[PDB]
Order: C-alpha cells, then structure tokens, then sequence
C-alpha cells in the first residue's frame, strides 16, 4: 500500500524494498608485530636538519599511534592531505617517510602540495597529489642562538626547480650570466647556499621553526605501520563485516583454493572490489563472497477480495530469509498445490499463484492449456456441418496526451 | 569493388513464354529474436554498496532510483509477453498419433524426442547447442521454462500436421497429410493432381531438405548469429555496467571504503558525491540504452507472432513473407532467446519455351483460357495451367468466348473442340 | 652484438592475484621484439640505464654473479651494488670509490642480505625505489637467448631514492649476456586458471596487436 | 478492465507528469529544493553555487523526461501504424491474412471510436459442429481418375 501510494492495491505481484543478510560479527586483523615506532627520533632529537638538505626517516614494521602527536600542545600546524588525522589510528601502510629540516615562521606556507618559491622550488618539493600529514612547530628556543646560529642552510638559486622530493645538495657555484665562474665567487657567480643565522631577537615569523612531513607509502603491497588498534579471532562460512591492515569489507568469509604466489596480498575483481585476501598472521588465503540478497516481492488477491499475501524472496534460499522453495525464490504464506491452473499471478520458471480454497493464496506450476489428440489417420476427415459468427473486440492506442515544458520555467521559475 | 550479380538479358519477345516443367520443394530456416534476459538492478547497493553514507546522500536526488527499478521492471515484464504472443497461440495442447502415416513425409526430426531430459525435437537440441551477479545485478527467470516453449512448439506442430490451417480459425479438423498438401498446390495456383501424381518425389524431396538442416546446423556456428549478437549485446552492456564501478570520476579512489575508511565525513561528502553522480550516469546510460534495445526485440518478437499467426496457422499470399518461393507451410522449432522457421515453399524448376497467344480464333468468335495460357510446341496449340507444364486439347470448356477477332491485337487461328 | 629479444621480460605488474582473465595495463615493459644488446664475459664495459633494464645471462658455469648502479662511480654519491653469487644475496648502498676496472674478488644508507640454464632479471627505479624482478630456465640453444615466454615474479624493493643513470655488470676473477632499455608500452596480459601469467600482447607491435 | 491497453497509455503518461513533477521538490545537494529561498537567504556569490545545483539535477530531471517520452512516442506510432493498416486492410477490406482481425475466417470490422485509440469490432465465421468422414484423394470411373473442382 506504502510502494503504490494507495489505500486499494489491484491483484497482482509488486516488489518492495529489498532483502540483505545483515553482517553477524565485526572481524579485525592486522600483523603481530610489536615494536613501538620510533617516532622520538625524528620529533626529539637535539640536532635537526638544514632545508637544503633535508632528511628522510624510514618507519617500518612497527605500531604507531598518532593521536598522541595531534593529542599534543606541541605543533603550530598539522596539516593532512588524503588522510584525515582523526582515522590514522585505523589504518595500516607499507612504510611511513618522514622529511625533516628547520625553516622560518614564514615558509610553513611553501610545505604544501604543488607549491613555488625558494623553499618548495630549491630545497623541498611536494607533489600535486601528496598523501600525508605535514606538522611544524616553534623552535626558537632549541634552533636560536646570540650572534645567530647559522648552523641551517638554504639554497637561494637553483638554474631549474627541483621536480618532487629531489634531494640536491650540490655546492657548485650558480652562473647569472653568460660569465665563467671557475668554481668561485665573482662577476655574475654566487654560492647557491644562504644561512638563516637564527638569533632569539627574531620576531614569531623569523624564528627557527622543526618541521616533520609524515609521507605515507599507501599500496597494494603488504603493510608495516599499523595503527595501535587491537586484532580478533578469525571467522568462516558467516556473513561477518571485515578488516584486514586497513581493508573494510563485508561478505561471507572461507578457505579457497586461490593459488596465490608468495608476493601476492589481494585478489581483485572486474570492478576492482577485492574477491580475496591473505591473513596477516596466518599465510592462508580467503576468498569473499557477498552476504546474500535480493529483491522481495508481494503477492496479492486485490484488496477487494482479500487482505492475505504471500512473499517471494527472489533468487534467495530459504535457509537464508507454509514456506517453499522455488527457481524463482523462497515463497513464504503460499500454499503449494499439485492441481494446475491458467497462470493467474506469474511467479517465474513456470510457477503461478492465485487465490482459492481454506481461502488462502495458493502456488502451482501453470496449465499451458487441455491436451488433445486429433483423430489423424490416412483417410479420415472432419468436416464443420454448421458455424457460429463471432464479433471479438480488438483495442489499440493510436495517441498520447500532447504535452509541452518551458524547460525555462520548469528549471527556473 | 564489389560485384552485384551475374548480368541476364532475359528472352523476351511478344509472343514467347516460358513455362516451368517440373519444381523443386524447398525448406530454408528463418532465426529471429523474441526476448532478451530479464536483468534487474538494485540502484541503490550499484551505487553505494550498502554504505549508509552514500545512501543517505544519494536521498538528495529524488525519485532517480525508483524510476530506473520501473524502467527496467517494464522492460522485464514486456519479455515475458513478447514469449507469450509468439509461442501461446494454441489454446489446446495437441499431440500426433502413434502411427507416423503422413503419406511418405518425415517430421521426426522436428518432432519431439522422449529421450532427451527436455522433450525438445532433434532440430530443436542443435539450436539449443549453437548459442551460449554481485553489485546490485540480478538475473531474473523467464515465465515459461525452455519445457514449456518446446511443449508449445509441439502443439502448434502437431496442429499443423494433423489438421493443417483448421486448428488458427476454430477447432482443430482432421485431414489426410497427402490431401492438405493438395489443398497448398490450389493456394499456389498448381492443380491437386499434380501432387498426387508426383506425391513419391514431393515427399523425398521434403525429407532431403529437412537432412540438409540438421547438416547446416551440425557444422555451421555462424548460422544462429542473430541469436547469439543479442546474447553478446546484453553480456556487453552488463559488463560495461560493472567496469564502471572501478572509475574515479574525479574522487581520490573508486573504492567507496577507501574515502569512507580515510577521511572524516565533511571531506568525505565532497568525493562520493563525484561517485554517486558518476554511477547514476553510468546506471542511466544502461537503462536508456536497454529501453532502446528492448523496442528493438518487441518489433522482432511482434514480426515472430505474426509470422507464426499468418505462416504456420496458414498459407500466406504475401511474396517473401514465408521465406523465397511460393509459401506451401510452415513449422516452428524452439531456440535460446528467439524462435526458428522452416518455411516449406515451391520452386519452379525446369522451363521451356513455347510460343504463346492471349487469344484463339474459332469460327471467327475470339476464344480465351479460362484458368491458363494457350501454348504451342511449334504446330500444335494447348492450354496450360499457369505454373506447371501439363498441355491440354483447347475446348468450349477450358475455354470462354467473348466478341469476335477484329479486336484482339495477336490472336491467332485454331479449331476449338466441342465434346 | 646485437640480437631479437623476441616475446622476453614481461613480469608481475602489482602484488594482486588474478585468474582466468586478459588485463590490460601500462608500465616500463620491454617491448616484443625489441633490439638486445649482447656480451661475452670471456666484456663488462659501464652502460646507460636509461628507464629500466632488462638483463639476463646462459649459465654453466657462475661466471656472472653481481652488478654496479650510479651516475658517475667515483664516491661523490650513494652507489647500489648487488651480489648474488649462487648461495648468498649481499647488497649495499655507499659512496664506494670503484676503480675503472672492478670484479669479484675470488656512507651505507642501506645493507642487505639473504648452456644449460638461462636466468632472466628486470631492474627499475621509479623514483629511485629500485624494484627487482627474476626467473630461470633450462634451454636447448647454446648460442643465443632463445624464443619462449615465462612471466619474472618480483624479488625485491629497495626504498633507496637513489638516481642511476649508469650500471655495469661484476665477473668473478683473481659466458653470453645481454641487455635491453623498458618503454612506457601498454600490454594485453593473460592470466591462467592458476594466476599465472602465461601469454601477453604488446599493443604498438603492430596493427593485429592493436587490434 | 476491458479497456486496459488505452487506460495503461493514460496511466505511464500521467506517472511520468507527477514523476517530473515531484522532481522539483529535490535538493540534488542544494542547501534548499526551493529557489527563491536559495536567492531571499544568500548573496550572489554563494547564491550562484547553490543554484547551480539545483540547474543540474532539473536539467538531467527535464533530459530523463523527454528521452522516455521519445521512446514512448515510438510505441504509440507503432501501435498507430498497426490500426492504420488495420482499418484499411479490415473496415475497407475483406483480409486473407490469419488472425489479424481477429480468431476464425475474417468476414468484415466495424470501428469504433475511444479515449486515445481505436476499437475494431471483428466479425468472423467460426466452423462450429463436426462430423467425420471417409475420404479419398481421388475417384476411379472408366479407368479415368477424377478429382473434386
Ligand atoms: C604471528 O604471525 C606469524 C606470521 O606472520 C605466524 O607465524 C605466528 O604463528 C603468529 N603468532 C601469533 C601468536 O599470532
Ligand atoms: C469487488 O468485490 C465485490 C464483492 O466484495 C464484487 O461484487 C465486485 O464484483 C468486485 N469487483 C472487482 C472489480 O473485483
Ligand atoms: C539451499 O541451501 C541448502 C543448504 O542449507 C542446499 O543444500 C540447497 O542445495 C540450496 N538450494 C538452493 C536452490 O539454493
Ligand atoms: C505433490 O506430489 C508429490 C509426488 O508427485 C508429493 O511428494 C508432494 O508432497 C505433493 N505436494 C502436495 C502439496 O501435496
Ligand atoms: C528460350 O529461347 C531463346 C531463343 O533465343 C534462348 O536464348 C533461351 O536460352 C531459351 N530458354 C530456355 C529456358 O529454353
Ligand atoms: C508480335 O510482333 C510482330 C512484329 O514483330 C507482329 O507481327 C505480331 O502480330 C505480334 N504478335 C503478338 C502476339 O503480339
Ligand atoms: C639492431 O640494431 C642494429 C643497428 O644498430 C641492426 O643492424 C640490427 O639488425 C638490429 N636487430 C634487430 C633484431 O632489430
Ligand atoms: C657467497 O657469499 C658469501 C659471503 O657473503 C660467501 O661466504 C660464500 O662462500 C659465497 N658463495 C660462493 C658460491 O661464492
Ligand atoms: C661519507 O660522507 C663524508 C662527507 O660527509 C665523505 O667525506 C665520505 O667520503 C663518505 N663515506 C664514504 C664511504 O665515501
Ligand atoms: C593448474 O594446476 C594444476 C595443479 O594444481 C594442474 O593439474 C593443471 O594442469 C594446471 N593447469 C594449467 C592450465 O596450467
Ligand atoms: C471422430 O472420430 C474419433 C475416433 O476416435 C472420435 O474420437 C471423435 O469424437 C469423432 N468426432 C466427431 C465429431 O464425431
């Protein structure tokens, strides 16, 4: 009645919404490693890196927990692109790099995807397309010193920009004209390096400033960094909601014999949804196939008649969902009978349903019509020793109504 | 560049005719489609996959999903009635005799085998032979099962070889098979006796051409192409439906989980909104393409109803309607999607040439033929029926009068015979 | 020298597993039929590496056991370098300072460890994460790399973010070799009922390729 | 329900109406489906990206109407062709041709007229009591064999 928009519903088979096995468990995996990430190393270190030369920590096989970097007080930007910061603790990746170098207050703005000027062009380029989290912080009272702390360095010219991640620390001298420089300084050639000579007189925008860019190397390929969340047992032949390193799912969980080479970690379908996985504390191979679903259909006698129904779940087994299986579905309130009709209410694969003594929807397979031998031999023949005329009415559209729509005033008013 | 056919100047001249001597009893098949497979989609898990993100997002547009699910519920339900106007024109389920005695033609190749696991024919097991889930997708079963199609097949069969055109215009009414085969020589114009005199070789002829079905059949794979190109088009069009799940229109991955498992919501929205747009335009684009294809079968399947109505419920007039020669019978034989013809037809095999006349005087009165030509073997003047050589004495009684010969511009000079 | 390097150096694309199926992908392959440059170790000269490289050597004998990458060799940057010398793997990264005339006697960013036959390698460095790929053969052919097919499976990966634009080959001292560049080419993969790769089409071969 | 075929023509046209109708109430993302709100609440600027929104979803709204109607108009001028041929071939003639107008042999049609079609009242002969017989091919005499005109 709510499906129609109508208080009367005509005889009758109409589909409703449709039926899904609900996920029974949720199932978390990700690897047993245990080491802590070494994380202190790059974020807690006395010294720290020039710009110019900039330098890349690999993290790798280990749990993480990065809500205790974005949890702190301590960071004066944490930027994060592809990635929210909030959800890093549910992921798991093959490797984290993290970049390190000391700028000024100012260029935080040039440590961002795709950008330009002497910091993004001449000592540190990020992509257009970054995966990450860029986080900075304040350092005047670790990286400031009276008559200047000229230990950090930055290029000044470069003769192209660097293309992303392009780690040059060449010291050869930069050519402004057509002059030969003859690895020296002179008449159109400079040193390509300048120090920031950092002093705590510096105001908040020409202090020292320790920045860390959290690269992550998201793939196909086994993961190492987890977040640190916790693992469960594993479960088969139930429909259960899954994840495995980071993978959210949801089917029907089983051993296969997926012949998976020692290198291989998923297994993808046409649409490129993963069919199969490989545990990552059991070298054993899952396949996934979907909970089970279809669409549910109501069967009726027009309200006229009646107010009882039977439904069709189709395509579904009734282990799944009086109560019959068909080719068509799972038929539930039908009352299945060996008797064959005319097909009254169409069902499928030759199944029909109808309303009949007891009252009650009935479901048969469909009569194709009475069976007759004609009474052939070679010398037999019938002829008609009378008739009947007959007028039959035959219907056929010829029109529609005409209409027409100022797409104008439709679209605006 | 190409060649249209072999050049024929045709011997035509005023007074010469050429008449058919003997002919030929063809069979020659005809394929056509009737229905296509009854898909179905959930809109909803194509588009969201059961993420109740994406679904409460993909509310915003409104009535677009329900109208898909009735488009494409239309186009399932009209494959069914498309099935239903060709095959269940029998109201009764008619079966042949024990005895096969249809005067010396063989059907047993098109009739039914009970040995098969479906009670299909021969004929019918070659075309059943020669011609070949997951995101929301789902295949729904036809009404009639490929038993109930070959049932109706059976009936309108045996109807026809036990009762000939009776059966489509009332009761189904006896008839000898060798005396309805007369009665489909006088519907092509050929006198009864010739096939009754000729009936040895006309069956021998019908039962060679029946072997040279199951010949074209037990070896040619291209033949059912019509068939098969519909089972193609539909395969195509789902797995084109199902590829476009993979692509990004735009979003940081295809994989809705992947944007649901690494953003927060507010960013979130802002990529599967390019998912969602993406996938309804790709549902869209099936459904209107599927519209336009399923028209395409019910004029197909409207030609196969009257076909079966016109060709093997009677005799047709209509030139080529029937298959190439004039139309003596037709007999239906089931297939995957569609439904194949054996259409039965005269050729004329063998002319000669014979001077010819439109009139003959007598007396001076201008005679002419009643049913036929008046023909000469060069001396001697007969009157022929039309289509078949069989030269007659010309007489008051194969012919007619009408005026005298200062009219007619070609009559010529021969005694008519009085009995 | 020269040779065809016929249908030779087509490898697993990604870690994913597939079956039953033709995939189409672009990656730095080594085209069908492409020009092979060719060596007798009894001949180990420094070569370009150009995008990719394609290398295998006959075996009888173990003569062939390492190799050398860099730009300029001479310890002004980190140089790859790979053993593995039929029982042992050994590789390293520093800013070794090589003579012009190196073999295998009879600051390390990095460190590692783990004719009758035909060994088939592919080398790439895709911002210097230089990937590693192998396979082996028995073979009939004592002259030349014969015609076949037989997909190389990854090894190794190294996170090294190292330039090489030069490599040469180690001799261990007091056989047939050879060397092919990858291009950017579109491939038809067939993978088996087993996952295996076990034909494929290089798609600008030829117009029936790209059909 | 006799007249179900001209009342289901009635029915799909009058559902595609309310369809594209109902269509206006939808946002499409739009911060509201009514856009004189959209342009009383915000200034230009914003105004425009919201109207926007609104543009694309009726457009493709207005776009999914007419493509249907054209493909509906396609089955109506099938079915009109069908009449056409079935007024010439039955209410001006006498047709040989099995079961288009209606089941027995064809003897005359009467049209009449409805809602949106036509209506053909066919007037058939239906054989309606038989019996059996012997019969034979043929007839000896003389040594003659004769056969029925
Ligand atoms: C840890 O995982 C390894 C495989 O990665 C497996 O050999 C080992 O049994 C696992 N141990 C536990 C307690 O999960
Ligand atoms: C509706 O039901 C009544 C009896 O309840 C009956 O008289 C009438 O004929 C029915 N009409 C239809 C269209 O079913
Ligand atoms: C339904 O499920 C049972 C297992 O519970 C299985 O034996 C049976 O074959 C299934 N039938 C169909 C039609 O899926
Ligand atoms: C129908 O008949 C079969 C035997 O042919 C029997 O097994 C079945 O129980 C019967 N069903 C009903 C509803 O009586
Ligand atoms: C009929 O006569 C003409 C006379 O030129 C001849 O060319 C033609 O081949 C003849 N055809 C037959 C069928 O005898
Ligand atoms: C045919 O044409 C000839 C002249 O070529 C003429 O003499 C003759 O009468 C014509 N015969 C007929 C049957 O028209
Ligand atoms: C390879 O290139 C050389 C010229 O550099 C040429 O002589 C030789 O024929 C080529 N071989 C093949 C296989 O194309
Ligand atoms: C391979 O290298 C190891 C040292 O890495 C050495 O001990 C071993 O003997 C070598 N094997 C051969 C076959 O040279
Ligand atoms: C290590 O780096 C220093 C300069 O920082 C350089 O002098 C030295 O040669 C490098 N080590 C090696 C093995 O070359
Ligand atoms: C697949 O592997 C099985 C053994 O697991 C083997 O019997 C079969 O021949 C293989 N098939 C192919 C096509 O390689
Ligand atoms: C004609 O003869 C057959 C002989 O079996 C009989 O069954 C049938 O009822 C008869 N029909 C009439 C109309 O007499």
């Amino acid at each position: 009645k709510c499906t129609l928009k109508s208080f009367t519903v005509e005889k009758g088979i109409y589909q409703t919404s449709n039926f899904r096995v609900q996920p029974t468990e949720s199932i978390v995996r990700f690897p047993n490693i245990t080491n802590l990430c070494p994380f202190g190393e790059v974020f807690n270190a006395t010294r720290f890196a020039s710009v110019y030369a900039w330098n890349r920590k690999r993290i790798s096989n280990c749990v993480a927990d990065y809500s205790v970097l974005y949890n702190s007080a301590s960071f004066s930007t944490f930027k994060c692109y592809g990635v929210s910061p909030t959800k890093l603790n549910d992921l798991c990746f093959t490797n984290v790099y993290a970049d390190s170098f000391v700028i000024r207050g100012d260029e935080v703005r040039q440590i961002a995807p795709g950008q330009t000027g002497k910091i993004a062009d001449y000592n540190y380029k990020l992509p257009d397309d970054f995966t990450g989290c860029v986080i900075a912080w304040n350092s005047n009272n670790l990286d400031s010193k009276v008559g200047g702390n000229y230990n950090y360095l930055f290029r000044l010219f470069r003769k192209s920009n660097l293309k992303p991640f392009e780690r040059d620390i060449s010291t050869e001298i930069y050519q402004a004209g057509s002059t030969p420089c003859n690895g020296v300084e002179g008449f159109n050639c400079y040193f390509p390096l300048q120090s920031y000579g950092f002093q705590p007189t510096n105001g908040v925008g020409y202090q020292p400033y320790r920045v860390v860019v959290l690269s992550f190397e998201l793939l196909h390929a086994p993961a190492t960094v987890c977040g640190p969340k916790k693992s469960t047992n594993l479960v088969k032949n139930k429909c259960v909601n899954f994840n495995f390193n980071g993978l959210t799912g949801t089917g029907v969980l089983t051993e296969s014999n997926k012949k998976f080479l020692p290198f291989q970690q998923f297994g993808r379908d046409i649409a490129d949804t993963t069919d199969a996985v490989r545990d990552p504390q059991t070298l054993e191979i899952l396949d996934i196939t979907p909970c089970s679903f279809g669409g549910v259909s109501v069967i009726t006698p027009g309200t006229n008649t009646s107010n009882q129904v039977a439904v069709l779940y189709q395509g579904v087994n009734c282990t799944e969902v009086n109560v019959f299986q068909t080719r068509a579905g799972c038929l539930i309130g039908a009352e299945h009978v060996n008797n064959s009709y005319e097909c009254d209410i169409p069902i499928g694969a030759g199944i029909c349903a109808s309303y009949q003594t007891s009252q009650s929807v009935i479901a048969y397979t469909m009569s194709l019509g009475a069976e007759n031998s004609v009474a052939y031999s070679n010398n037999s023949i019938a002829i008609p020793t009378n008739f009947t005329i007959s007028v039959t009415t035959e219907i056929l559209p010829v029109s529609m109504t005409k209409t027409s729509v100022d797409c104008t005033m439709y679209i605006c008013g | 560049t190409m060649s249209l056919g072999a050049e024929n100047s045709v011997a035509y001249s005023n007074n010469s005719i050429a008449i058919p001597t003997n002919f030929t009893i063809s069979v020659t098949t005809e394929i056509l489609p009737v229905s296509m497979t009854k898909t179905s989609v959930d809109c909803t898990m194509y588009i969201c996959g059961d993420s109740t993100e994406c679904s409460n997002l993909l509310l915003q547009y409104g009535s677009f999903c329900t109208q898909l699910n009735r488009a494409l519920t239309g186009i399932a339900v009209e494959q069914d009635k498309n099935t239903q106007e060709v095959f269940a024109q029998v109201k009764q389920i008619y079966k042949t005799p024990p005895i096969k005695d249809f005067g010396g033609f063989n059907f047993s190749q098109i009739l039914p085998d009970p040995s098969k696991p479906s009670k299909r024919s021969f004929i019918e097991d070659l075309l059943f032979n020669k011609v070949t889930k997951f995101n929301g997708l789902t295949v729904l079963p036809p009404l009639l099962t490929d038993e109930m199609i070959a049932q109706y097949t059976s009936a309108l069969l045996a109807g026809t070889i036990t009762s000939g055109w009776t059966f489509g215009a009332g009761a189904a009414l006896q008839i000898p098979f060798a005396m309805q085969m007369a009665y489909r020589f006088n519907g092509i114009g050929v006198t009864q006796n010739v096939l009754y005199e000729n009936q040895k070789l006309i069956a021998n002829q019908f039962n060679s051409a029946i072997g040279k079905i199951q010949d074209s059949l037990s070896s040619t794979a291209s033949a059912l192409g019509k068939l098969q190109d519909v089972v193609n088009q539909n395969a195509q069009a789902l797995n084109t439906l199902v590829k476009q799940l993979s692509s990004n229109f735009g979003a940081i991955s295809s994989v809705l989980n992947d944007i649901l498992s690494r953003l927060d919501k507010v960013e979130a929205e802002v990529q599967i909104d390019r998912l969602i747009t993406g996938r309804l335009q790709s549902l869209q684009t099936y459904v209107t393409q599927q519209l336009i294809r399923a028209a395409e079968i019910r004029a197909s399947a409207n030609l196969a109803a009257t076909k079966m109505s016109e060709c093997v419920l009677g005799q047709s007039k209509r030139v080529d309607f029937c298959g190439k020669g004039y139309h003596l019978m037709s007999f239906p034989q089931s297939a995957p999607h569609g439904v194949v013809f054996l259409h039965v037809t005269y050729v004329p095999a063998q002319e000669k040439n014979f001077t010819t006349a439109p009139a003959i005087c007598h007396d001076g009165k201008a005679h002419f033929p009643r049913e036929g030509v008046f023909v000469s073997n060069g001396t001697h003047w007969f009157v022929t029926q039309r289509n078949f050589y069989e030269p007659q004495i010309i007489t008051t009684d194969n012919t007619f009068v009408s005026g005298n010969c200062d009219v007619v511009i070609g009559i010529v000079n021969n005694t008519v015979y009085d009995p | 020298a020269y040779t065809n390097s016929f249908t030779r150096g087509v490898y697993y694309p990604d870690k994913v597993f597939r079956s039953s199926v033709l995939h189409s992908t672009q990656d730095l392959f080594l085209p069908f039929f492409s020009n092979v440059t060719w060596f007798h170790a009894i001949d180990n000269p420094v070569l370009p590496f150009n995008d990719g490289v394609y290398f295998a050597s006959t075996e009888k004998s173990n003569i062939i056991r390492g190799w050398i990458f860099g730009t300029t060799l001479d310890s002004k940057t980190q140089s790859l370098l790979i053993v593995n010398n039929a029982t042992n793997v050994v590789i390293k990264v520093c800013e070794f300072q090589f003579c012009n005339d190196p073999f295998l006697g009879v600051n390390c960013t990095f460190e590692y460890v783990s004719f009758k036959n035909l060994r088939e390698f592919v080398f790439k460095n895709i911002d210097g994460y230089f990937k590693i790929y192998s396979k082996h053969t028995p073979i009939n052919l004592v002259r030349d790399l014969p015609q076949g097919f037989s997909a190389l499976e990854p090894l190794v990966d190294l996170p090294i973010g190292i330039n090489i634009t030069r490599f040469q080959t180690l001799l261990a001292l007091h056989a047939a070799y050879y060397v092919g560049y990858l291009q950017p080419r579109t491939f038809l993969l067939k993978y088996n009922e087993n996952g295996t790769i076990t034909d494929a089409v290089d798609c600008a071969l030829d117009p029936l390729s790209e059909t």
